RNA sequence: ACCCCCGCCGUUAGUUGCCAGCGGUUCGGCCGGGCACUCUAACGGGACUGCCCGCGAAAGCGGGAGGAAGGAGGGGACGACGUCUGGUCAGCAUGGCCCUUACGGCCUGGGCGACACACGUGCUACAAUGCCCACUACAAAGCGAUGCCACCCGGCAACGGGGAGCUAAUCGCAAAAAGGUGGGCCCAGUUCGGAUUGGGGUCUGCAACCCGACCCCAUGAAGCCGGAAUCGCUAGUAAUCGCGGAUCAGC
RNA sequence: UCGCUCAAACAUUAAGUGGUGUUGUGCGACACUUA
């Protein structure tokens, strides 16, 4: 809208751990409005986490989303009649959004049969430092430093 | 023992005739359960406005068919004459059975 | 398949029952 | 095993294996199993020699199937053809027998879209 | 054929599968509600006039 | 489908019965393409109408269970 | 003695008859963990109980009818709240800020005419 | 703004509902009983920038509490002087022009359903957050005398027959689906996908070739989320899943 | 899998013209206008 900034949708905190970031991930997983289905599907991977590594699903989730959090991105902009690919910092919310989002997609990219195992293995490679979603993050940051020339229009 | 049905359209005219019977039966006989409103069966009719083609902006009406129930127990002879004479219905088709 | 002429939701979508669908 | 004369639906569900048989599908597949007491789960890769000739010969001699079935299908069409019923002339030009939307699609019988 | 048809609609000489619905007021051939026996057009016309008892403007 | 009593016109059977009652010709201009062909009516020629004119469509053993319209074109170029 | 409160959401009503005791919770017969199976919102409806610090100390009995499966849960959530607040004025001073006392006005709206789903309009075109 | 629905609660009425409280238990609110509570509708209160803090001349904005609900709370009805020489003489009324043994009337059959092609709007898919199948559970609103059909028998079934209840909060359509537990499936044009075509049946109707719907067996097509372009939608919305009616012989 | 010419069909337009954009044929490895 042109008037107000429109405030963010303060979502319901986690119903098992107590953290808004986790529930937000469920929503991205949520296909056709099946929260309870996606919730379980998420907790399914949480148990696959303790199966592989003796690590808590909580910090394994934080480390994953953190290493896929895009620091800077290139945005298109007009100037007299031309489009420049200007790089610049992203908003904290958008970083969290894209991170959570890419991860879900990266799970879909995997050959893994079951959804939970896709999110499981992906959450490992993400927290590690190399995965389908992470590489899509490294990619976007490249574009930023590449066009660093056009960074003169910070706006 | 006896049961009366008070079907009709306007609830304003249904309330006047339903309250009338409650005063006439109680004030001149045994006990009588007050007006018991039932689920108003409504005929919602939707349709288009313009004569020709206008699959939108259409207009729709609704047929409010109300229902009210009143039960009189002891067959008082005063109440039978009271309701037989002192009545002021109109668009209220009533039906009574034992 | 909401279009299979021989399935559960096959008749559910067509508003019928038949064999594969329980009927009285 | 070479079931329907030439067809050989090996290495898979016994019920589904019969579906591949021409003239035999999902329904006639379960029917042969309930008339010869066969478990649909077990594969053709590990069955008794008796059950081979048993189930095979059964369905084989029972109902029509294979190319001889297909011959009858075309046989009836030769009949719709020798005179020319409204049903036959649709097979002539390749049109549908339901007189459906020919003004629009119906590409399934009309072949690819010949823009022209 | 408008006049001859409204008369034939009330005839029902042969089988019942010819006694098709036919609006009473303006004698419309279609959009004839069975309850009212009118066409959608004249239906609304009267409804605004108030000549249709119990038929109030729907709002919900 | 009419499984209980195969559908057909009376004047069809009537006109065709006198044809078998002495073995006359076969000429018969009909107007009921909605009827089913009678079995023993083989060897006759029913001039079935079709909006345009009377089609001299012959008859035989195979053509029986079907309608009279089955063997009479209602559209040009078909 | 008892703690009563009214639950409701999406025309899914829910009476809440609570009696201090163990933790056995019956709702329209059956058990709580029995009726609600494979649903995380289940343990969420008991949130009012975790806020008061008395999970296992109350036998609940709720009559929830109409509405959907989950709409009932939200009806139970607000119902239990009115129940425990009925005999506790101080527990409203910590149940309200946590957000519990609201019918949740969020409800499905009428499918508008000309549209398809009260808002979603058919694919616009010009070709 | 006054009109209605959903939003908090009460007032009015009790054949909707209550092992809640007690007795029989067939352990089924089935009987007794009761209406506080759920409901069914009807009336009324309530939210008014009313309170405090800060900016302000005024109007007013932002933040916090109480509250079911704050700044129109969400939705509907309601769409000005006019424009588009917009649309509609096939809804109807209507000035004028034209036909008047036919531009009028009746029937039968055919035809709006034609197919070398193109565009718009849609359903269903191209599958493992899934397909086939067994059991279990939770809706709102609506309709039902020439109509809705519970129970029993035939068959694979559509469907037929016997036959109870219903002027309809208390009889029928009705299992809502998705979902919860368990099984096969194993990446394959596939248990995905049902289009097409052969043969055999049922329903309504004088009459299903043209030109109806619906079962069953078989044939198992195109089809790997799609180019340029392009549409919807700001929250209980989108997406996704079932249900009802009008229309109506049936469709 | 890319580069290129040409003749349809479709898309951008309110419409046309032209162009632009994809798939189809044979080879080499936006700008202008609208009695
Ligand atoms: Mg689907
Ligand atoms: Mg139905
Ligand atoms: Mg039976
Ligand atoms: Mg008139
Ligand atoms: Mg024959
Ligand atoms: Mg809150
Ligand atoms: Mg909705
Ligand atoms: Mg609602
Ligand atoms: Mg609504
Ligand atoms: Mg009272
Ligand atoms: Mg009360
Ligand atoms: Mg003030
Ligand atoms: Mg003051
Ligand atoms: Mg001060
Ligand atoms: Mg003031
Ligand atoms: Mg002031
Ligand atoms: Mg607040
Ligand atoms: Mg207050
Ligand atoms: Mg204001
Ligand atoms: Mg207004
Ligand atoms: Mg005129
Ligand atoms: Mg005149
Ligand atoms: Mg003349
Ligand atoms: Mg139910
Ligand atoms: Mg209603
Ligand atoms: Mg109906
Ligand atoms: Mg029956
Ligand atoms: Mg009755
Ligand atoms: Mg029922
Ligand atoms: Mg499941
Ligand atoms: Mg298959
Ligand atoms: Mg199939
Ligand atoms: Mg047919
Ligand atoms: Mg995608
Ligand atoms: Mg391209
Ligand atoms: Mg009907
Ligand atoms: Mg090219
Ligand atoms: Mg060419
Ligand atoms: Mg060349
Ligand atoms: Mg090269
Ligand atoms: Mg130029
Ligand atoms: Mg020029
Ligand atoms: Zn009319």
């Amino acid at each position: 809208a042109r008037r107000r900034r429109a405030e963010v949708r303060q979502l319901q905190p986690d119903l098992v751990y107590g953290d808004v970031l986790v529930t937000a991930f469920i929503n991205k997983i949520m296909r056709d409005g099946k929260k309870n289905l996606a919730a379980r599907i998420f907790y399914d991977a949480c148990k696959i986490i303790q199966e592989k590594t003796g690590q808590e699903p909580l910090k394994v989730f934080k480390q994953a989303v953190e290493n896929v959090k895009p620091r800077m991105e290139v945005r298109s902009r007009r100037v007299g009649g031309a489009n420049y690919q200007v790089p610049m910092e992203v908003s904290p919310r958008r970083q969290q959004s894209l991170a959570l989002r890419w991860l879900v997609q990266a799970a879909n990219q995997r050959p893994e049969r079951r959804a939970a195992v896709r999110i499981a293995h992906e959450l490992m490679d993400a927290a590690e430092g190399k995965g389908g979603a992470v590489k899509k993050k490294e990619d976007v940051e490249r574009m930023a430093e590449a066009n660093r020339a056009y960074a003169h229009y910070r706006w | 023992k006896i049961r009366i049905k008070l079907r009709g359209f306007d609830h304003k005219t249904l309330d006047a005739s339903a309250q009338k019977i409650v005063e006439a039966a109680r004030r001149s006989g045994a006990q009588v359960s007050g007006p018991i409103p039932l689920p108003t069966r409504v005929r919602r009719f939707t349709v288009i406005r313009g004569p020709f083609k206008h699959k939108d902006s259409r207009e729709h009406f609704e047929l409010r068919t109300h229902n009210r129930l009143v039960d009189i127990i002891n067959p008082n002879r005063k109440t039978i004459e009271q309701l037989m004479t002192l009545d002021l219905p109109t668009g209220v088709e009533i039906e009574i059975k034992t | 398949g909401k279009g299979d002429r021989r399935t559960r939701r096959g008749k559910i979508w067509r508003g019928t029952y038949g064999k594969y669908r329980p009927r009285k | 095993a070479r079931i329907a004369g030439v067809e050989i639906p090996r290495n898979k569900r016994v019920d589904v294996a019969l579906t591949y048989i021409y003239g035999i599908g999902k329904a006639r597949a379960k029917e042969a199993l309930e008339k010869t007491g066969i478990n649909p789960a077990t594969r053709v890769k590990d069955l008794t020699e008796a059950e081979v000739v048993r189930l095979r010969e059964y369905v084989e001699n029972t109902w029509k199937l294979e190319g001889e079935l297909r011959a009858e299908v075309a046989a009836n069409i030769k009949r719709l053809m020798d005179i020319g019923c409204y049903r036959g002339l649709r097979h002539r030009r390749g049109l549908p027998v339901r007189g459906q939307r020919t003004r629009t699609n119906a590409r399934t019988r009309k072949g690819p879209r010949k823009t022209v | 054929a408008r006049k001859a048809l409204i008369e034939k609609a009330k005839r029902t000489p042969k089988f019942k599968v010819r006694a098709y619905t036919r609006c009473v007021r303006c004698g419309r051939a279609r959009s004839v509600y069975r309850f009212f026996g009118l066409c959608r057009i004249c239906l609304r016309e009267l409804a605004h006039k108030g000549q249709l008892p119990g038929v109030r403007k729907a709002s919900w | 489908s009419l499984k209980k009593g195969v559908f057909v016109d009376d004047h069809l059977l009537e006109k065709v019965l006198e044809l078998n009652a002495k073995g006359e010709k076969r000429l018969i201009k009909t107007w009921s393409r909605r009827s089913t062909i009678v079995p023993e009516m083989v060897g006759h020629t029913i001039a079935v109408y079709n909006g345009k004119q009377h089609v001299p469509v012959y008859i035989t053993e195979n053509m029986v269970g079907h309608k009279l319209g089955e063997f009479a074109p209602t559209r040009t170029y078909r | 003695e008892q703690y009563y409160g009214t639950g409701r959401r999406k025309e899914a009503v829910a009476r809440v008859f609570l009696r201090p005791g163990n933790g056995k919770v019956t709702v329209n017969g059956q058990d709580f963990n029995e009726y609600f199976q494979g649903l995380v919102r289940a343990v969420a409806a008991l949130e009012p109980l975790r806020a008061v610090d008395a999970l296992g100390r109350f036998d609940a009995y709720i009559t929830v009818r109409g509405g959907g499966k989950s709409g009932q849960i939200d009806a139970i959530k607000l119902g239990i709240a009115r129940a425990l607040v009925q005999y506790n004025p101080d527990y409203r001073a910590k149940l309200k800020p946590l957000g519990f006392l609201t019918r949740d006005a969020r409800v499905v709206e009428r499918k508008k005419y000309g549209k398809h789903k009260a808002r979603r309009a058919p694919q616009y075109s010009k070709r």
